[PDB]
């Protein structure tokens, strides 16, 4: 009884180019709890990424918020890579300032 | 008004890759205020809300007592993982998970509305304290082992003394000490954004940002006709600063944007909002 | 407070 994660990538504030924001990758609805999440800037792992403390929902499925400070620009691509036992290949989800 | 104190335990085995791990968090309503992680060198209970980090003058023994309790809990569920895996005769080479959620709902009079204590094994119901706070529901044959053990130790009585007593008293203490955080009802900041797809279609996206508590209703409506089956409604998500975000988007034909309204309900709002592009 | 347990209860 395993569950594949949902993934949202977004910023804490509406993306104002040149201003400091937070990049969030919210992973939810997964089971079991071990999961690998990396934030990417221009295709390479951001090093100083933090995450919330492991919690879960009514249906027992887990959720985590991974986050890092960032300053978005007009060209800097950002993304979140997620692997999990339920995933035969990792999922990558691009950041979109309108989502 | 109403509120809840809730504790969440996750314990899981890591065969080969180390000893079992135990992570516990506590919430008041939608705000996390404490954590404990057994993978620390000397694990202690740690504050995760501003009113904890700065108002333990009320009880200078809080952290000693809660570190001790979480340490004992960590040991219990580490043992529990072996007991439970044996009930199923599962191989020791697989990873397995026990979860527990317990706590209390209080009403506006400050009295218990309901207490609860529920456990899962590998993501499915395993055993739960019944609403009489006196007996247990076991979900399968293995869980009846745990129930008989728990009946013999008289553990429902202890569970329940905690739920009607310390749980209620601590919920009420946290609400007073954390009133600035917990009794806020921050309404969402709302706006619509507009994203052309082609010459003929455009996405309208209605945004709710920065709100607390998490509960909220966002709908799109087409001149009276509700659009719940047409829209994409994203799961509510944490902002990372103690509040939440949500949006609902709708594909409409170009030229028709003015006929659609977004409707936002949240308890921080004096009245529901209606947005129009 | 976290609830206190009683040795091993599972």
């Amino acid at each position: 009884i395993q569950r594949t994660p949902k993934i949202q990538v977004y910023s804490r504030h509406p993306a104002e180019n040149g201003k400091s924001n937070f990049l969030n990758c919210y992973v939810s609805g997964f089971h079991p709890s071990d999961i690998e999440v990396d934030l990417l800037k221009n295709g390479e792992r951001i090093e100083k990424v933090e995450h919330s403390d492991l919690s879960f929902s009514k249906d027992w499925s887990f959720y985590l918020l991974y986050y890092t400070e960032f300053t978005p620009t007009e060209k800097d691509e950002y993304a979140c890579r997620v692997n999990h036992v339920t995933l035969s290949q990792p999922k990558i989800v691009k950041w979109d300032r309108d989502m | 008004g109403f509120h809840s104190l809730r504790y969440f335990y996750t314990a899981w085995s890591r065969p080969g890759s180390g000893e079992p791990r135990f992570v516990a968090v506590g919430y008041v309503d939608d705000t996390q205020f404490v954590r404990f992680d057994s993978d620390n060198a000397s694990p202690r209970a740690e504050p995760r809300a501003p009113w904890m980090d700065l108002v333990e003058q009320q009880d200078p023994q809080y952290w000693d007592r809660n570190t001790r309790n979480a340490r004992d809990a960590a040991q219990t569920y580490r043992v529990g993982l072996d007991n439970v895996r044996g009930y199923y005769n599962q191989s020791e080479a697989g990873s397995h998970t026990i979860q527990r959620m317990y706590g209390c709902d209080v009403g506006p009079h400050g009295r218990l509305l309901r207490g609860y204590d529920q456990l899962a094994y590998d993501g499915a119901d395993y055993i739960a304290l019944n609403e009489d706070l006196r007996s247990w529901t076991a979900a399968d044959l293995a869980a009846q082992n745990t129930r008989r053990k728990w009946e013999e130790a008289g553990y429902a009585e202890r569970d329940r003394a905690y739920l009607e007593g310390e749980c209620v008293e601590w919920l009420l203490k946290h609400l007073e000490n954390g009133r600035e955080t917990l009794l806020r009802a921050d309404p969402p900041k709302t706006h619509i954004t507009h994203h052309p797809i082609s010459d003929r279609e455009v996405t309208l996206r209605c945004w709710a940002l920065g709100f607390y508590p998490e509960e909220i209703t966002l709908t799109w409506q087409h001149d009276g006709e509700d659009q719940t089956q047409e829209m994409e409604l994203v799961e509510t998500r944490p902002d990372g600063n103690g509040a939440f975000q949500k949006w609902a988007a709708l594909v409409v034909p170009s030229g028709e944007e003015q006929r659609y309204t977004c409707h936002v309900q949240h308890e921080g709002l004096p009245q529901p909002l209606t947005l129009r592009w | 407070d976290f609830q206190e347990s009683a040795d091993s209860f599972l």
